DNA sequence: ATGGCGCCCGAACAGGGAC
DNA sequence: GTCCCTGTTCGGGCGCCA
């Protein structure tokens, strides 16, 4: 039968019309077979005959790949999906195992034939329908319209549901102790209810579903610990994805790749921490479809370490209200990160990794900071609630960062945690102009079209030093200007830039940078005993400044 | 049931389909208010159910406030105002006063309700849509419609003017000397009278909004021990702009010198009567500025003489309406921040110092948003629309964090910016 | 400036009921961080917090009381009261009624009070006392110095005065407050006077007490 | 519901003395604490709010301090107006509570005191009554005792007695014990004695009487 | 047979600093 | 008037569910 529920009304995008298509000519046996097909969908109610006036057309074909209770004849509605209005879909994205917590008994039904189990908006019908041709004889063809949800209509997904929603609605006000947790076609049902009576109930349910026209088919849950759900193997205690299979033997064309990473990223729930990254960068460059990279070897380590990982059967526990939230996370690579949510010790919520190269050049605090934020928000998602935090870094060491930091950024509760290789910053500039080491004097410079120029300095100590060179920029240059006086230091130096920018991107105290230049800097201040540096503007001609920009050019460099 | 009253067409500006913003998560502690709260209003009439079919879209959210009200039901319609045309009636019905910034104290009300009475085009309707979500995703999103004046919103207040002023029309002709601005969901109240009486008067003002129309507002709690209540009052008048500049070098140095003049030459920008040049000559010449301690008095002269310019009054403040209004906030030094304001740059109409608020409330964020809130209300209060915000803090972090410590009943425009020494000069006048 | 005083019963038979009121003269009950608090001072003990009450009408009482205590304030006539039930003993003591107010963020205290209100719990009714002369007797006079006394035994309401020779004497005379004996007040007080006066002249030991209007003359 | 304490119940100084004084919660209370003085003669004003926050009208001379869970009173110079009890009070946790005040007595070189025994009166003793008194006036140290005790060394029951205040005049004090018993009793002991016990010279100061006339 | 969501590379965008 | 950086968003391929 048909749910009675009030359809939902659904226009074409304005300017549009319908999608009137030329329907090609199928096979012979097709033909017949389409036919066939169409029929039983009449009677059923899911379509009928039409108007000799609705234009408007779609191609279709038929093709039932070899299987009993399957059948196939579908239809190409991307035109007209082209054409149709867009409507807001609704969905903060999927459930989780994690946040769904405990009852005594459960089941998971799954409702029949859903979308040709909700009518049409009648008045939008006047599209959805189609021409299902035939042999010589009757040379005109056959017409049918959808009369209820077709099976590959933009509309249909979110239709299916808010509808299914306002049925399950009531019953919701009639028995606030189930739970039922909706997804499309598919209902989770649970409550601390007595076996017997929680069965009472789903009945209860059911019957009530199918009223509405909601079959409640007999691929229902039963058997307890075997609870397919969402994919998750739900058992009376933890929750796991079994099909944690994975492909190796094609391993070289780059959708081989691309699958493994992924397969990671996904088994990456519960599995604790992986590095995709190192497999991911054989993943990068070359975007070829058939090329096949082999770095392997590179990333041979990551493969089987992981594999060995994914070997280790793991699980999830379920989620209790009565005790609190938390999660500790971990450093593996230079941007390898990876957390665990539990409440209970070794007994693991779920699990995750994280590797967001944000800015261009961004040092390690960053990293976990940021690390921290992913873990929230989806917390948030998950249980509604911000889990207090073990992450591998002292106190003083996230202090001092902020209290140098001259902009806003802050972490909610967390505790000291010592074990990996512990989180802290390497170089820091000194406060004040130390006193025994040299003032060196910076510079450097080039033009549009020179794509050369030079690159050097001077000391209160009469000493210069310049180098000119090629394929950089005034910014480059300044930047690299930087790099010498560093290298020409010791134990201590009193740098002088007029550069903000390489001036900043120091100050940030970075731990890499994709460019070598700045990632070098870095290792020099990493090196240093005691680095400073000052600021100073260039055309006001101050301090030995204006002799350091000549030094570079007579009015032009060479 | 809503109002007969007749309906004011509004059709927002041209080739602007309306909204389309999504609904960042909310934790339970909101996701159960924000439902009931939601939910009765569907009772009373106010809000209707819909579904899918609507393309359209807004975000909204609790907040927990500290008053004998429950939580508030927030919208971002932020973007919404944006596509919105202009109404003459907003500006006219809502023009800005003076003395208001000239006052012993003021006051401001939650004066929402008010909206629910007046009704609302059937039409453009659909670009109120929001939607409330749930923990885990146990079911689909729900999402609901405005039928009467949504809560916050350029149109609402710009319509309900004529009911808004008959109805406080007694109470200025029955007694004057208090005056108040409308700003949409909020009503500002200032009296120079003694705080008490003020205090009293103002629940006057309260007991006369129930009486007419049902016009119901919030009731800020009040209690015994860290007396937040006795300071929900706003005194502006004590409101001087940042008069934080200064140096007194009783022997430069290399450094000291060289440092403040990269300073002095930034000032050049706001102030005239500048000279960096004759200091810049003390420093002439690669010396060692480490240790190197070149006391000049000779540039004494001209060094005290900066300071008559920036001790003063920056002549040249010309505040204009029809251009938009800005904030920098700089993170200088912890515990306090800052504020300067403008719409010309380097040409800032005022400046301040939002500092601490003496309590272990430690949180950087926590203030920067507390920052700009305290520091909007301050310029509605003044020109009367609301800055856009160059935000001291990086987007993703924001965020994930701003909702859990708002307290306002609008929200203003911001935008994320990197920051260079150049203002880091203390000097926050940008 | 603003003052308050405050009035009752000042004696009540046990397991009874009393009403204190507190009538105030300055600010009023009905401005924001103003209130009035109630505080009892015993028999030596120190001080008591029974409650206060306050302008928005938010009253707290003591954990260890509002069971049988409870507040008011006729706000327009600026009075406020302290009710305590079933009064035992204990209860009996002086109370006070002071003006709490909450001057600003940060402070709230009880810049104003106002000397108590005695409140008697007992059974024992009206009496007049039993006075007693003390004299040296048997040890006669030996030192040029002597004392002397008087023994009040046996009055109830706790007033009662007496001085020496009709007031004559106030140099070197010691007077004490008396002690709950049978439900009753005994009190005793002393003089000493230079051998010549008191062989000599005469020496009166004069007790007073109002409610059971009884004057006395105790000579020697 | 705080935990307040007064340790030094009560001290003697002298005038011009600096005096300071000791306030104990049972908790962080944050600078919410006041010190009201109690006049002998009943009265009691406020000193000062917020731990240190001078009340407009109290002389400078007091002064404000204290933190966390431990603060102080005091006062730079004495002059005879402030010889008085001292309260402590936290306005935290509503069960707003007072610690237990501190006197402030004068100090003054001791002296023993001037006993005197006195037998019951014929007056009396003919209506049953039998109380017997001793007199120990003006003794410095408030600190002292008494012994009311019959040939067999017992303070027996009927020991009634009261001490005054500092006398502001020679800041000395005296108390009195009331022996009671009944007649058949004054008729069988024998002598009665009083023993007072002074910080004087190791001396049990005893007066004694013997005469169970009826 | 089209909706969602999160990862993980590129491609193109727009806006402060600035010759 | 322009290159420079840089910090974002898509598209996109992909595993995952329905």
């Amino acid at each position: 039968p048909i749910s009675p529920i009030e359809t939902v009304p659904v226009k074409l995008k304005p300017g549009m019309d319908g999608p009137k298509v030329k329907q090609w000519p199928l096979t012979e046996e097709k033909i017949k077979a389409l036919v066939e097909i169409c029929t039983e969908m009449e009677k059923e109610g899911k379509i009928s005959k039409i108007g000799p006036e609705n234009p408007y057309n779609t191609p279709v074909f038929a093709i039932k790949k070899k299987d009993s209770t399957k059948w196939r004849k579908l239809v190409d509605f991307r035109e007209l999906n082209k054409r149709t209005q867009d409507f807001w879909e609704v969905q903060l994205g999927i459930p989780h195992p994690a946040g769904l917590k405990k009852k005594k008994s459960v089941t998971v039904l799954d409702v029949g034939d859903a979308y040709f189990s909700v009518p049409l908006d009648e008045d939008f019908r006047k599209y959805t329908a189609f021409t299902i041709p035939s042999i010589n004889n009757e040379t005109p063809g056959i017409r049918y319209q959808y009369n209820v949800l077709p099976q590959g209509w933009k509309g249909s997904p979110a239709i299916f549901q808010s509808s299914m929603t306002k049925i399950l609605e009531p019953f919701k006000k009639q028995n606030p102790d189930i739970v039922i947790y909706q997804y499309i076609d598919d209902l989770y049902v649970g409550s601390d209810l007595e076996i017997g009576q929680h069965r009472t109930k789903i009945e209860e349910l059911r019957q009530h579903l199918l009223r509405w026209g909601l079959t409640t088919p007999d691929k229902k849950h039963q058997k307890e610990p075997p609870f397919l759900w969402m994919g998750y193997e739900l058992h009376p205690d933890k929750w796991t994805v079994q099909p944690i299979v994975l492909p190796e033997k094609d391993s070289w064309t780059v959708n081989d790749i691309q699958k493994l990473v992924g397969k990671l990223n996904w088994a990456s729930q519960i599995y604790p921490g992986i590095k995709v990254r190192q497999l991911s960068k054989l993943l990068r460059g070359t975007k070829a479809l058939t090329e096949v990279i082999p770095l392997t070897e590179e990333a041979e380590l990551e493969l089987a370490e992981n594999r060995e990982i994914l070997k280790e059967p793991v699980h999830g526990v379920y989620y209790d209200p009565s005790k609190d939230l938390i999660a500790e996370i971990q450093k593996q690579g230079q941007g390898q990160w990876t957390y665990q949510i539990y409440q209970e010790p070794f007994k693991n919520l779920k699990t995750g990794k994280y590797a967001r190269m944000r800015g261009a050049h961004t040092n390690d605090v960053k990293q976990l900071t940021e690390a921290v934020q992913k873990i929230t928000t989806e917390s948030i998602v998950i249980w509604g609630k911000t889990p207090k935090f073990k992450l591998p870094i002292q106190k003083e060491t996230w202090e001092t960062w902020w209290t140098e930091y001259w902009q806003a950024t802050w972490i909610p509760e967390w505790e000291f945690v010592n074990t990996p290789p512990l989180v802290k910053l390497w170089y820091q500039l000194e406060k004040e102009p130390i006193v025994g080491a040299e003032t060196f004097y910076v510079d450097g410079a080039a033009n549009r079209e020179t794509k050369l120029g030079k690159a050097g300095y001077v000391t209160n100590k009469g000493r210069q030093k310049v180098v000119p060179l090629t394929n950089t920029t005034n910014q480059k240059t300044e930047l690299q200007a930087i790099y010498l006086a560093l290298q020409d230091s010791g134990l201590e130096v009193n740098i002088v830039t007029d550069s903000q920018y390489a001036l900043g991107i120091i100050q940030a105290q970075p731990d890499k940078s994709e460019s070598e230049l700045v990632n070098q800097i870095i290792e020099q201040l990493i090196k240093k005993e005691k680095v400073y540096l000052a600021w100073v503007p260039a055309h006001k001609g101050i301090g030995g400044n204006e002799q350091v920009d000549k030094l570079v050019s007579a009015g032009i460099r060479k | 049931p809503i109002s007969p009253i007749e309906t004011v067409p509004v059709k927002l500006k041209p080739g602007m389909d309306g909204p389309k913003v999504k609904q960042w998560p909310l934790t339970e502690e909101k996701i159960k208010a924000l439902v009931e709260i939601c939910t009765e209003m569907e009772k009373e009439g106010k809000i209707s159910k819909i579904g899918p079919e609507n393309p359209y879209n807004t975000p909204v959210f609790a907040i927990k406030k500290k008053d004998s009200t429950k939580w508030r039901k927030l919208v971002d319609f932020r973007e919404l105002n944006k596509r919105t045309q202009d109404f003459w009636e907003v500006q006219l019905g809502i023009p800005h006063p003076a003395g208001l910034k000239k006052k012993k104290s003021v006051t401001v009300l939650d004066v929402g309700d008010a909206y629910f009475s007046v009704p609302l085009d059937e039409d453009f309707r659909k670009y109120t849509a929001f939607t409330i979500p749930s923990i885990n995703n146990e079911t689909p999103g729900i999402r609901y419609q405005y039928n009467v004046l949504p809560q916050g919103w350029k149109g609402s207040p710009a319509i309900f003017q004529s009911s808004m002023t008959k109805i406080l029309e007694p109470f200025k002709k029955q007694n004057p000397d208090i005056v108040i601005y409308q700003y949409i969901d909020d009503l500002y109240v200032g009296s120079d009278l003694e705080i008490g009486q003020h205090r009293t008067k103002i629940e006057e003002l309260r007991q006369h909004l129930l009486r007419w129309g049902l016009t119901t507002p919030d009731k800020k709690h009040q209690k015994e021990p860290p007396f937040l209540w006795m300071g929900y009052e706003l005194h502006p008048d004590k409101w001087t702009v940042q008069p934080i500049v200064l140096p007194e070098k009783d022997s430069w140095t290399v450094n000291d010198i060289q440092k403040l003049v990269g300073k002095l030459n930034w000032a050049s920008q706001i102030y005239p009567g500048i000279k960096v040049r004759q200091l810049s000559k003390l420093l002439r010449g690669t010396k060692a500025l480490t240790e190197v301690i070149p006391l000049t008095e000779e540039a004494e002269l001209e060094l005290a003489e900066n300071r008559e310019i920036l001790k003063e009054p920056v002549h040249g403040v010309y505040y204009d309406p029809s251009k938009d209004l800005i904030a920098e906030i700089q993170k200088q030094g912890q515990g306090q921040w800052t504020y300067q304001i403008y719409q010309e740059p380097f040409k800032n109409l005022k400046t301040g110092k939002y500092a601490r608020m003496r309590g272990a409330h430690t949180n950087d964020v926590k203030q920067l948003t507390e920052a700009v809130q305290k520091i909007t209300t301050e310029s509605i209060v003044i020109w009367g629309k609301t800055p856009k915000f160059k935000l001291p803090i990086q987007k993703e972090t924001w965020e994930t964090w701003w909702t859990e410590y708002w307290q306002a009943t609008w929200i203003p425009e911001w935008e994320f910016v990197n920051t260079p020494p150049l203002v880091k000069l203390w000097y926050q006048l940008e | 400036q603003i003052t308050l005083k405050e009035s009752g019963p000042g004696i009540v038979q046990p397991s009874q009921p009393f009403r204190l009121t507190c009538t105030f003269s300055g600010f009023s009950l009905s401005t924001s961080g103003i209130g009035v608090t109630w505080i009892r001072q015993p028999s030596g003990k120190g001080l008591e917090w029974l409650a206060t009450i306050w302008w928005d009408d938010d009253n707290r009482y003591n954990p260890s009381l509002k069971s049988r205590l409870t507040v008011s304030k006729d706000t327009s006539n600026n009075q406020a009261f302290l009710n305590m039930m079933t009064v035992e003993t204990a209860d009996t003591a002086i109370y006070y009624c002071a003006q709490s107010a909450i001057t600003s963020v940060t402070d709230s205290a009880m810049d104003h009070w106002g000397q108590g209100t005695s409140v008697t719990v007992s059974s024992a009714a009206t009496t007049p006392p039993s006075v007693y002369p003390l004299a040296p007797g048997s040890a006669a006079q030996t030192n040029s110095m002597v004392t002397l006394g008087c023994l009040v035994k046996g009055y109830f309401p706790e007033p009662v005065t007496v001085t020496w020779n009709s007031g004559s004497l106030s140099s070197g005379v010691h007077t004490f407050p008396a002690v709950l004996q049978s439900d009753l007040y005994t009190l005793s007080s002393s003089v000493t006077v230079p051998s010549s006066t008191w062989p000599s002249e005469t020496v009166t030991c004069n007790v007073a007490h109002p409610a059971s209007s009884t004057k006395v003359d105790k000579k020697i | 519901d705080i935990q307040m304490t007064q340790t030094t119940s009560s001290l003697s100084a002298s005038l011009g003395d600096r005096v300071t004084i000791s306030c104990s919660a049972s908790q962080d209370i944050s600078s919410y604490l006041n010190w009201y003085q109690q006049k002998p003669e009943g009265t009691v004003k406020l000193l000062i709010y917020y731990t240190s926050s001078l009340h407009s009208g109290v002389p400078s001379a007091f002064s404000g301090s204290g933190s966390g869970t431990d603060y102080s009173l005091t006062i730079s110079n004495l002059e005879p107006e402030d010889f008085a009890t001292y309260y402590c009070q936290q306005y935290s946790k509503f069960p707003w509570t007072f610690g237990g005040g501190t006197k402030l007595e004068i100090k003054r070189a001791d002296a023993a005191p001037t006993v005197s025994i006195f037998p019951p009166s014929s007056e009396q003793l003919t209506s049953g009554g039998a109380s017997v008194v001793c007199f120990l006036n003006n003794f410095y140290p408030k600190d002292i005792n008494v012994a009311w005790a019959i040939d067999g060394s017992a303070a027996a029951n009927g020991v009634l007695n009261s001490w005054t205040d500092q006398d502001s005049k020679d800041s000395t004090y005296s108390m009195s014990s009331t022996l009671t018993l009944t007649a058949d009793e004054y008729e069988a002991a024998n002598s009665y004695t009083c023993a007072a016990t002074h910080k004087t010279s190791t001396s049990p100061i005893v007066k004694s009487f013997n005469a169970n006339e009826c």
